[PDB]
């Protein structure tokens, strides 16, 4: 003699894929600054749940795809309305820079002249700029001239790595996994529900993960499949390591009028002696972190198995080097001096034409930056592959994994407040 | 109002039923509701969809004659084929998550029987004048 | 208004013990109640709690060994502990959860307005 | 877990001095910090809630503020009766946690 | 849920009144609700407008004191000038389409008189305490 | 329907309470609801936001157990600390604008106490069967 | 000679069929809002307006 009773506001949920919305940090054309999410701050909206063990899987987390999708969209929106350097896709007459250049810089700098347009469509002007060899091809020409359109990044737009917070839309909630030493998948006995996530900086890099979070206790090593040599392995350090990168050669830039309201920024002569870019790593801490990684790798590969670290062999800059972005300049640094050990000065190169995500070109043309650059970052993690004694090398992957490494603690579910149960009550 | 919310889920259905307003009060406003059409259009789309979801559940309660209140008695008997547990067994030992899974198979059937409120309204008019 | 407490005790390792508190001039049925313990030289470790609807919360440091219960009819609280260790030596206290800023249902504020006098337990051979 | 620390371990103060001690969190706790005091042989007492709210039964000379990871307790003019060990607790993230305490000795 | 819908229109008002939920259940979700801002923006606009239409009718019922249920008695007498047919004549021989046309002229008048529910609420408070 | 609207504000709360539907009937349709995505998008955004505001107030009334009607008795006693005036003093000498300012300080407190309807619903089920 | 703005920025030509006639535009409130009109004679632009 039981009856159907309808209940509304029932605390149940199911996995779902929805759009999460960003939130800003208040405190001004720094990209995120225009595409503001509206500031939040007093939002420590965290509730502990008892029991209700739930499962997580960081390699199936759709939030990663959203981060990728919107950051790339915003990148284009911020840089679309700029100059479009059609007139620079011309023949270059180049010579060598003969200034006081060290051995490590020989062949790196070219002095090139060309016939540039003017604001008055009758006349041409003779213009020259210094160029780096990685962006120039001998036939000379700009290296991407025969492939796709080239632009110039707006000089007032700065893609600063400002942390962005994400929050659920109404009808949704985010479950945060607090399990200590969680390896990225399966049941998480300790979960809390939140309104929003902590902030994540949109740092794009290769090989080493910079300025992210640190592991709570131990160095964590996780991958979709530990024994699959076709997969990338994510290593999170419990101790930060500083890396000091510099760009020497104090310089200036010239503002060249190229059309009626259009300006190009040229690279001027170097003040003082000419040296290469480079990075400094403390050998003491590099040795410690690799030893810690090995101690943990041995858990799955054998503690009687010798583990070696080796160079990032591959076919290109975006594959073999450590990519950084400091001061608006793009660096491609040599890490072969780090991954050389069986169980520190790193020379570095720079470029102005950056494809970023391959596609068709984009070619934002990082403008020349005046003065010098000093940049110090926190190494918080590492991505490795194995070749199979076993050997590990710096790995690959898209920017997606520079999100996944932070996003792994959060999952979003859909709330379904209406349902029924038997009671003894009849209308 | 995350003063309390889905934490109710840690206990039994009986206990959880005493705090139903705790979740209801958190269903209409996301962060974008507290606060270049590129990118920003997504916030507009999300707000609209949230509204639609809310209204669909309210419409269903309206149709069943259960609009208003948290708990609605239906005058539709419970089928013996839907579950085989003591009433007190489900209210004291089961959670709502477990319950929802157990009777998922009968969702449409149960809802279809809530159409009976229409027959009740016709009877009520005839004897009401 | 106070939390009236039982006296202290000495037990051997592996022993079980029941502690209790009572509500003087108020009802326990209107408040979330918690137990904490103060080991010599330490601050207050939260041990357990029960909400107004009978739901409970436990630390992983005692979960499976400690149980919290309430009997509102007599205005009494209990803490039942099994398999006690020397490391569990502490002064045990009951405390009345502080009033929350806004309604949460049976979800505690995790801070306290009312503290009892303290009941020491020594576990030793 | 939220790790809470306090500084100094103890403070040596004298009467009618304006004094202060601080608390820190390893991670942001918003404004969910509460201050307590305890005297030897006594049960604990709560003095300040939610970083800056007053509590009836607490003298007006006690005040404080803070957010994120950094909080301060102060006494406008120290009294002899204020000797105590002062403690911070956080309620932002479960398990609830607390710091080691700062002892205030009065001369 | 085109299991049944406007087919009710083939019969009399009396008969049709027994299946009012049949249409109500089909008023909140178009194909776009079951499922480059160019073109796609139209789907967003349509969903919003559908919501607005729904709510306007619900608001009117709210104002009249008829929110909830399919059939609402108003306590407002029917005017002899509105129609001249036996009550049974309209319920057994007329369809709703025919009826709506016949009394279209009085739509605003009838609705204006449903404002009387406001006077009823004031009276109810005074004698309720 | 500006036949009458906020003109009620010129008088006392008592008098104004007799015409509450006058304002309610004007809350769902702006000029854009009576009637190149550039510029026009603003009309779409406004319509959506108007809907959201409406629903949030309706949801609050739903939660309090006051959905439906203009006037809802709550069974929650009035605190002596909220005001110190004769009941007739506020209803006959004060306007709603003045009143809203006078008790603004207690808005959240009063609303928090309207959560008591949840306890009433649990009691009602237990003694209803 | 040169056009005077040639060295500064892009120049266009207004469409010949587009006419920016000073057509009066009226404004109305969205739902949830209302507009208060001040009828005070000799109002100086600020402060209390006894007739609204
Ligand atoms: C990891 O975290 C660290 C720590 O935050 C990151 O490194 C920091 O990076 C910031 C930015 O690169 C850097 O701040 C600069 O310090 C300089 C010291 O003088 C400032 O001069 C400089 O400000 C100018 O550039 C800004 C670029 O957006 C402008 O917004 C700003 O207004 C200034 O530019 C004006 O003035 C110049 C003067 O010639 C003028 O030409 C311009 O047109 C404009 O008028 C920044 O403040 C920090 O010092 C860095 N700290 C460290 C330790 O390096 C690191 O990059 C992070 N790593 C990763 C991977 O994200
Ligand atoms: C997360 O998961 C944990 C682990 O399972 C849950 O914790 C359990 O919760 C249940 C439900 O509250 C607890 O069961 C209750 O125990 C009470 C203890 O009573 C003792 O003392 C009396 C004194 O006379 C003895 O008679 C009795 O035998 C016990 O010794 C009972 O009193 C409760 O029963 C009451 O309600 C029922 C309802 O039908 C009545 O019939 C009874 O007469 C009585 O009124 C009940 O049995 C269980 O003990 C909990 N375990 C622990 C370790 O605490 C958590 O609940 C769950 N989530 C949350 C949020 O709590
Ligand atoms: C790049 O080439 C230009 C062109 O020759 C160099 O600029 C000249 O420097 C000499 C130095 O005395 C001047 O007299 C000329 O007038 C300069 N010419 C122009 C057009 O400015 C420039 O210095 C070279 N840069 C480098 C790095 O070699
Ligand atoms: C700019 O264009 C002029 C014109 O083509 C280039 O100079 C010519 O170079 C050819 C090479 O054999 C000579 O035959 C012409 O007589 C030159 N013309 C003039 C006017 O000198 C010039 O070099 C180009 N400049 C740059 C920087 O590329
Ligand atoms: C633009 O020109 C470059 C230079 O010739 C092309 O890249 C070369 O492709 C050949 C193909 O065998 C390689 O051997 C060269 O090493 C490549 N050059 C460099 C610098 O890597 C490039 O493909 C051309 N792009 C287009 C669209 O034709
Ligand atoms: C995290 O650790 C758990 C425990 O070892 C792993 O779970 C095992 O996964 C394998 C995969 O086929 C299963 O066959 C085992 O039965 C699982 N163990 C248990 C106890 O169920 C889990 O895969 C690990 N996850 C990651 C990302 O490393
Ligand atoms: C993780 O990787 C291992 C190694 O590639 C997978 O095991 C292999 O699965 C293929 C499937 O046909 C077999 O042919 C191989 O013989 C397996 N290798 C071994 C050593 O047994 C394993 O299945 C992967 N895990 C998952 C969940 O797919
Ligand atoms: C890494 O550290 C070295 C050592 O301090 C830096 O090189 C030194 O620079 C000073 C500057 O005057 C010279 O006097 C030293 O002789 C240099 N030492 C060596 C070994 O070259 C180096 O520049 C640092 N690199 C970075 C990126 O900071
Ligand atoms: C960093 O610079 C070193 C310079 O020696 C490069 O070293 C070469 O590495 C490849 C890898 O197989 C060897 O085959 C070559 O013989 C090495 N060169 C020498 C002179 O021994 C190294 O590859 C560079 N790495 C990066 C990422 O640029
Ligand atoms: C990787 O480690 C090896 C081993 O230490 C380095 O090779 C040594 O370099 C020193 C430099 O003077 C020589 O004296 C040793 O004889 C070299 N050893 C061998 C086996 O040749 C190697 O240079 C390191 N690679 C990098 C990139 O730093
Ligand atoms: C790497 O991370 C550490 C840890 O957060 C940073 O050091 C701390 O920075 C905060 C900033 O206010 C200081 O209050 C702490 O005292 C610092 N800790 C230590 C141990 O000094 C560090 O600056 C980061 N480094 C880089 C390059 O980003
Ligand atoms: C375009 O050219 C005009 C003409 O030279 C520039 O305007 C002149 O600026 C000088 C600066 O001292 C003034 O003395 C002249 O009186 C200005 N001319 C006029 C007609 O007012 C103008 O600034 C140039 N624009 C750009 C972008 O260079
Ligand atoms: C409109 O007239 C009134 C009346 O003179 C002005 O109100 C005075 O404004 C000054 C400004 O500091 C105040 O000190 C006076 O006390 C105001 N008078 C009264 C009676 O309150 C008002 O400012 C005038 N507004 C304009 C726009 O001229
Ligand atoms: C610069 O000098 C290097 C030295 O070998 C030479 O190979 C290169 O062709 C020179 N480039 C120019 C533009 O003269
Ligand atoms: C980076 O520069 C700071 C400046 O004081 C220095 O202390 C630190 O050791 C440097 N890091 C490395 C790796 O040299
Ligand atoms: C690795 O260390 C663990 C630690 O207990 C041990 O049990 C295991 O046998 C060791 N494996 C080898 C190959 O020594
Ligand atoms: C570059 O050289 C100029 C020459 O005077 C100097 O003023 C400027 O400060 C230098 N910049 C740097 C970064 O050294
Ligand atoms: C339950 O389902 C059976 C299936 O035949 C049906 O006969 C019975 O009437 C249904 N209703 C109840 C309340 O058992
Ligand atoms: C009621 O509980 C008893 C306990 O064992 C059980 O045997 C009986 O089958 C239960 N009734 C139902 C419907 O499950
Ligand atoms: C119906 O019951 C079967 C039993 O295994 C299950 O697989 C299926 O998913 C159930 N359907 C629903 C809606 O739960
Ligand atoms: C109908 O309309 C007439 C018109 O004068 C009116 O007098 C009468 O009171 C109205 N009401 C009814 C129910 O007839
Ligand atoms: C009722 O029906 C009879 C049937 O002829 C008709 O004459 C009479 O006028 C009807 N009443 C009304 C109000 O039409
Ligand atoms: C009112 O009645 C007249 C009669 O011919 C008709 O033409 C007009 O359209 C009617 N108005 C309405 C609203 O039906
Ligand atoms: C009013 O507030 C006081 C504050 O202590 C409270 O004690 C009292 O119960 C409250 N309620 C009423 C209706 O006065
Ligand atoms: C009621 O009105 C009288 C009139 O003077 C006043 O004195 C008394 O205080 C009033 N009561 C309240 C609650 O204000
Ligand atoms: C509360 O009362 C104080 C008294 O001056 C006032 O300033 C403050 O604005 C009030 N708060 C509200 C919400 O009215």
């Amino acid at each position: 003699n039981l009856w159907v009773t309808v209940y509304y506001g029932v605390p149940v949920w199911k996995d779902a894929e929805t759009t999460l919305f960003c939130a800003s940090d208040a405190k001004k054309h720094n990209v995120w600054a225009t595409h503001a999410c509206v500031p939040t701050d007093p939002n420590p909206q965290e509730i502990h749940l008892e029991n209700v063990t739930e499962e997580f899987n960081m390699w199936k987390n759709n939030m990663v795809e959203q981060m990728h999708t919107d950051i790339i969209s915003l990148w284009d929106q911020s840089l679309k309305p700029c100059v479009k350097l059609t007139p620079l896709c011309v023949t270059l007459q180049c010579t060598n820079v003969t200034n006081n250049i060290t051995d490590d810089m020989r062949g790196e700098l070219k002095n090139c002249s060309f016939n540039m347009t003017t604001e008055l469509r009758d006349k041409k002007q003779k213009v020259y700029s210094l160029f780096y060899r990685l962006d120039v091809v001998q036939i000379y020409r700009l290296i991407n001239c025969n492939t796709s359109a080239i632009t110039q990044a707006c000089p007032k737009v700065s893609f600063e790595p400002i942390p962005i917070h994400y929050c659920a839309p109404a009808g949704f909630a985010i479950l945060k996994c607090k399990d200590k030493k969680f390896n990225g998948t399966g049941p998480c006995p300790s979960v809390s529900t939140v309104q929003c996530t902590h902030g994540i900086k949109p740092v794009v890099s290769t090989q080493l993960l910079l300025n992210g979070s640190l592991a709570e206790e131990e160095v964590m090593i996780r991958s979709e499949n530990i024994t699959n040599n076709a997969k990338n392995i994510l290593v999170q350090f419990n101790t930060p390591v500083q890396i000091n990168c510099t760009r020497p050669n104090n310089n200036t830039r010239k503002s060249i009028r190229i059309g009626p309201g259009q300006w190009f920024y040229a690279t001027g002569d170097i003040i003082g002696d000419i040296r290469q870019a480079h990075c400094n790593v403390s050998k003491a801490t590099w040795n410690e972190t690799l030893g810690k990684v090995v101690k943990q790798l041995r858990k799955h590969f054998g503690n009687n198995t010798i583990i070696r670290f080796a160079n990032s062999s591959g076919g290109d800059l975006e594959v073999t080097t450590h990519s950084f972005n400091c001061g608006g300049e793009f660096f491609y640094c040599n890490t072969s001096g780090l991954f050389n050990s069986t169980w520190i000065t790193l020379p570095c190169r720079i470029k102005q034409i950056i494809n970023m995500w391959q596609r068709i070109g984009q070619a934002m043309y990082a403008p020349p930056i005046q003065g010098v650059i000093r940049c110090v970052s926190n190494i918080t993690g590492l991505i490795l592959t194995r070749d199979g004694t076993e050997t590990f090398r710096p790995g690959g992957g898209d920017m997606r994994d520079n999100w996944r490494s932070e996003l792994y603690k959060y999952k979003v579910v859909k709330i379904e407040p209406l349902g029924v149960a038997p009671t003894r009550c009849k209308r | 109002v995350f003063l309390g919310f889905l934490g109710a889920a840690g206990s039994t259905m009986g206990a959880a039923s005493m705090t139903l307003t705790v979740q209801a009060r958190n269903l209409l406003s996301g962060i974008v509701q507290q606060q270049l059409t590129v990118w920003g259009i997504k916030q507009l789309q999300a707000r609209v969809l949230a509204v639609e979801r809310y209204l669909r559940d309210q419409q269903l309660l309206g149709i069943w004659g259960c609009s208003g209140k948290l708990i609605c008695c239906t005058n539709v008997p419970w089928n013996s084929s839907w579950s085989n547990r003591n009433l007190s067994e489900i209210w004291d030992n089961m959670t709502w998550l477990q319950w929802d899974k157990e009777i998922s198979n009968y969702t449409q059937i149960i809802y279809g029987l809530l159409e009976e409120s229409q027959n009740q309204q016709e009877k009520n008019e005839q004897d009401l004048l | 208004v106070q939390l009236v407490q039982s006296g202290g005790a000495l037990v051997q390792p592996g022993a079980s013990l029941r502690l209790s508190c009572a509500a003087s001039e108020f009802s326990f049925s209107t408040h979330d109640m918690h137990w904490v313990r103060q080991a010599p030289g330490k601050g207050l470790e939260w041990v357990s709690g029960i909400n107004i609807h009978g739901g409970t919360y436990y630390p992983d440091s005692v979960k499976g060994r400690f149980t919290i219960s309430r009997d509102s009819a007599k205005n009494s609280l209990y803490l039942q502990m099994s398999s006690l260790r020397d490391g569990d030596t502490a002064v045990y206290f009951c405390a009345r959860g502080g009033k929350p800023i806004y309604y949460s249902g049976g979800y505690p504020s995790w801070y306290f307005d009312l503290w009892g006098p303290g009941t020491p337990i020594t576990i030793s051979s | 877990d939220v790790v809470m620390t306090q500084s100094p371990g103890f403070r040596s103060v004298t009467l009618k001095e304006k004094v202060s001690i601080t608390c820190q969190a390893s991670q942001t706790i918003g404004t969910n910090l509460h201050w307590y005091q305890q005297k030897p042989g006594q049960s604990p007492k709560l003095l300040i809630k939610y970083s800056s709210q007053s509590i009836s039964g607490v003298p007006s000379r006690f005040s404080g503020s803070g957010s994120g990871t950094d909080f301060t307790l102060t006494i406008n003019s120290l009294e002899a009766d204020d000797a105590a060990t002062y403690y911070c607790q956080q309620t932002n993230s479960f398990p609830c946690t607390f710091g080691p305490g700062t002892k205030v000795e009065i001369k």
